[PDB]
């Protein structure tokens, strides 16, 4: 208003915006409801190794005690611990969960995993394998119907044994390989050849028993080589479709949208006009261009690597503008692991 | 028994040293609190990660240098103003030009008044640019003050006597999260 | 990934590699012998 | 053997020597710090007397006019005075130009706003000496056949 | 402000910087907390031989006693001694610890070692070889996996038995070689020809059992010769990698930055301006150039032997400047140790 | 000759067997193979001319 004479001043209305990167690793673990040597509190929050020792002063032998001791020993960070009846509540609240691992629970865990997928929370679990010693005489399929088929998760069979103490479920071994990966070099690279320390596998599998379990589903054995030892081996998800294999290409799309959806919550109820459309289009591709130089998604002439479009008649025509909708679409081509390396000799 | 004290009193005095030698545009963090025993509750780095978003600041304790203030973030967290000095730089640049335009508030709206105001604002941001407070490069691009009639105005708001001063700066941001990223070559 | 302002340290990791040659020699022989200890009965043994 | 922890601030040790008297063994201020030239207590105090000496003549030139010739009147004085003092070995550098430097001028210190605020401003430069505290000996036999 | 008429005054505001160099050897010593003939205080903070002898006038034969005897026989420094339970704690405290010895203590040691490197605190630990007399007929790698792989460590087999006294782990013994290495010349020089005194190896090892275990991992046996007696021998980290073999070139970058990262802590909350950025660059390069002209790092025209780059868009672009973040990067030419020697004749 | 040239490059590609298939990996592999045959060429083992 301009009621009285004098010196008035106004400032800018709106400023720029951009997305903040990630967290990439916050797991919740699988407590057991019938367990005794533990607290009756369902949800615990642990931040580092310090308070875990003052809460649990004695070294135990249970599967959860051997799992968190393997998480923190390879780095690790803020990790939760919930009972196996309250996953569907704990994910919908804490707003930062990435991994649902199974610390030796199978039956009631697979139902609570596919529950929070059904609402579309964009999460990535990972499961256990069978207990001991597939004989390898026959039956390649009947050990694989007890696992929920979905593009979220792997199984990690061979059951490392932790020669210091008792056995370790392999979800903890797989979760430790992701921690020293995203801290070292990105999330688009597979938790594939980074070695773990202090864990030996109980079995020696083969070179060819990997072969018959590489199609259909994704056993993803844990095999020890000469030189580098006790390393993980194979990064494959449960389906075999040419869009959704290769666990790192799933986690790339899984973490490239949880930072855009987190940022655009302060841009709703904004006027659906022309200066909005040229500002979101100029803010998204400035995040992808920072992601293309880092080697996350492959392609020259970076108009070929991705595309962003938003407008008035290419998308969201006039009648659905009157309903308030503001629809966009972006598409990008990620990288894939070089799982097979073949090389040809000739004479020329 | 030692008595506690809410730190909003003695933190006002540490804004009086930073504007002395360094000026307004430097965030007071590395300044050392002058005369205290210890904090009431000892904070550690693992819950510093939680409190540094939802931006609130923190008094820290170090072993070698004692107590120190830490963090210079304001409350609301859009990229417009998340930093104390970028907020306080625009707050002080307005108050000095608004106090001196008050003697000329009823003068005629002709053209020779426009070039005399646009110059006295131009010679204020240029002096402030060449002492390291506007984050522009060796070009001129730190100010675009314009007061004309074809630009920034038109004829019909002259009749309901107005002037429009479109001015804009490019402030400097504090440097936190220094990242090294060594390589082999 | 970065919350406390501080100063952070970081390196670039890469599997950058080169190739070096070994020797084309040192076979094994599968003739009959007379070992002195029972653990030398059916396992490969390096002789210098 | 306590206070040898150099995590709290520095001291000045006093030592009784054998073949000579009780020799003073500390001059390094409680800025427990390696880079600011505000250890080495004489450095703190050498400047302060010059500050006292330049304040000694500043109040002489009090209600001056703001003219460039009137600046030059002072400019000869300090250039006269510190020259002697650097040539008295109080200061660093083998030329006077690296000893001390002056930068009063029209927009070198001031502006017309400060001319119409009557400010009279100068920039005072000095390069720094250092005492030779420690003895880093290296030997070399140098075979010589 | 300039309120009353009279004399006001200003000064210079801010200055330059350089890094403060090093300590290069602050070893904690692997106290055994179970041990009784000793102070059951876990952490011992020790300066030199004197307070050691007022602590231990008592000639023990446990390895830490034989360590600090040997350690302070080589001079030795302000070296600490914490138990096998309090590794990470004082490391999180004391901010100086460069070396980690193995006083025959391995089990929790290796885990706590791989714990802190799981958060990566820029240290070089070093381990013990196995106790005695690999037959060497066979079994070439199965003596190694008991040790966690890292770019940080070696084992130094022969158990230099110190014929004056008890059998000493060569973690203690090879540290004396380092003790007369940094005292001799820096860190990039490999402590690989410093001869130690009065210590006898249990085993006069080999050249071929030596040579066949030079690869794979970081055996690094300590072999007596003529001339040089009981001298250290072979320098290599655990991985046989082109980035990391040759422990000093690992330890170079282990030492190259803890000075720097420390030094610039005073420099945050600073206006992220262009004249800041160039100025920061101006201090390091000369310190590098000294260190290059020291011959610590290899390479002529030393802005070839390193590089350095920091700016507005070659590094640290707009919105993360607006996020406060600054990023820099360098890369460089280092020396490599001339481990091997072949030589070619010709009659021309 | 072909039996020994394969066994040395196959042993060193085994550390990089799960890396992403982008373009900067391609030029780093093609160079480390290029600098292996060139050293073997200039010691008189590949029958090529100048």
């Amino acid at each position: 208003t301009t009621t009285y004479p004098g010196v008035y001043l106004s400032e800018d209305a709106v400023s720029s915006f951009s997305v903040n990167s990630a967290a990439t690793a916050v797991p919740l673990f699988a407590y057991d409801s019938e367990n005794t040597n533990t607290i009756n509190k369902p949800i615990q929050v642990f931040r580092n190794w310090a308070e875990f020792t003052v809460e649990y002063p004695t070294p135990l032998e249970d599967a959860f005690y051997t799992s968190l001791s393997l998480w923190f020993m390879h780095g690790g960070g803020k990790c939760y611990l919930v009972n196996e009846a309250n996953i569907a509540d704990a994910v919908a609240q804490y707003d930062d969960i990435t991994l649902i691992v199974a610390a030796g629970t199978d039956t009631t865990t697979y139902t609570a995993f596919t529950t929070v997928v059904g609402q579309g929370y964009r999460i990535f679990g990972l499961f256990d394998g069978p207990k001991e010693k597939i004989a390898g005489t026959a039956k390649p399929d009947e050990v694989m119907e007890e696992y929920p088929t979905s593009p979220f998760g792997a199984v990690f069979y061979p059951w490392g044994t932790l020669a210091s103490g008792a056995a370790v479920p392999p979800s903890a071994i797989a979760a430790a390989s992701i921690t020293q990966t995203d801290r070292t070099r990105g999330v688009w690279k597979a938790p594939a050849n980074q070695a773990v320390n202090g864990v030996t596998p109980a079995f020696a599998v083969s070179d060819d028993f990997q072969g018959k379990y590489n199609q259909g589903k994704a056993l993803n054995m844990i095999r020890t080589f000469s030189g580098q030892g006790t390393v993980v081996w194979g990064a494959r998800t449960l389906e075999d479709s040419d869009n959704w294999r290769y666990i790192p290409v799933r986690r790339l799309f899984n973490a490239v949208e949880r930072d855009i959806q987190k940022s655009l919550n302060k841009l709703v109820f904004e006027p659906n006009s022309q200066p909005t459309w040229q500002r979101v289009k100029a803010a998204v591709d400035s995040y992808l261009h920072s992601l293309w130089q880092q080697g996350a998604l492959a392609g020259n002439t970076p108009a070929d690597a991705w595309f962003v479009q938003v407008g008035k008649d290419l998308t969201m025509t006039q009648e659905e503008i009157n309903q308030g909708k503001m629809i966009i679409k972006i598409g990008l081509a990620a990288v894939r692991p070089a799982e097979f390396i073949i090389l040809q000799f000739s004479q020329d | 028994a030692p008595l506690s004290l809410p730190p909003s009193a003695l933190i006002a005095g540490v804004y009086g040293k930073t504007d002395g030698e360094r000026g307004v545009w430097k965030a007071p963090a590395n300044v050392v609190l002058n005369g205290v025993s210890d904090v009431s509750v000892r904070v550690t780095n693992e819950q510093q990660a939680e409190l540094n978003p939802k931006g609130i600041n923190v008094i820290r304790h170090f072993s070698d240098r004692g107590l120190v203030v830490w963090g210079s973030r304001t409350q609301k967290d859009d990229d417009d103003w998340r930093y104390i000095p970028v907020r306080r730089l625009f707050d002080a640049a307005e108050r000095d030009i608004k106090k001196a335009l008050q003697p000329m508030v009823f003068e005629p709206n002709s053209q020779l008044t426009w070039k005399r105001v646009q110059t006295a604002i131009d010679n204020y941001l240029y002096r402030l640019w060449q002492q390291g407070a506007l984050a522009g490069n060796k070009a001129e691009e730190a100010y675009f003050v314009r007061v004309g009639k074809g630009i920034t105005m038109t004829q019909d708001e002259i009749n309901q006597g107005k002037m429009i001063i479109q001015v804009g700066m490019a402030a400097v941001r504090p440097a936190e999260f220094i990242i090294l990223k060594f390589t082999q070559d | 990934v970065t919350s406390v302002p501080g100063v952070y340290i970081e390196e670039d990791a890469s599997p950058a590699m080169s190739v070096s040659a070994s020797a084309t020699a040192v076979p094994l022989f599968v003739a009959r012998f007379t070992p002195l200890k029972p653990e030398l009965a059916g396992v490969i043994t390096r002789i210098g | 053997q306590a206070l040898l922890d150099n995590q709290g601030v520095s001291c000045n040790l006093i030592r009784s020597f054998v073949g000579k008297g009780v020799r003073l063994w500390g001059c390094r201020t409680l800025l427990n710090e390696e880079n600011t030239a505000w250890r080495y207590i004489q450095i703190r105090l050498l400047v302060s007397s010059v500050e006292h000496y330049l304040s000694k003549l500043a109040r002489a030139y009090l209600f001056e006019p703001n003219t460039a010739p009137t600046w030059m009147k002072l400019k000869g004085q300090v250039w006269t005075w510190l020259r002697q003092q650097w040539l008295a070995g109080a200061f660093f550098g083998t030329v006077e130009d690296e000893a001390f430097s002056l930068s009063i001028g029209l927009d070198e210190t001031m502006t017309e706003d400060d001319i119409r605020h009557g400010k009279m401003i100068l920039q005072v430069r000095l390069a720094l000496l250092a005492p030779a505290e420690f003895i880093a000996i290296s030997l070399t036999l140098d075979l010589r056949d």
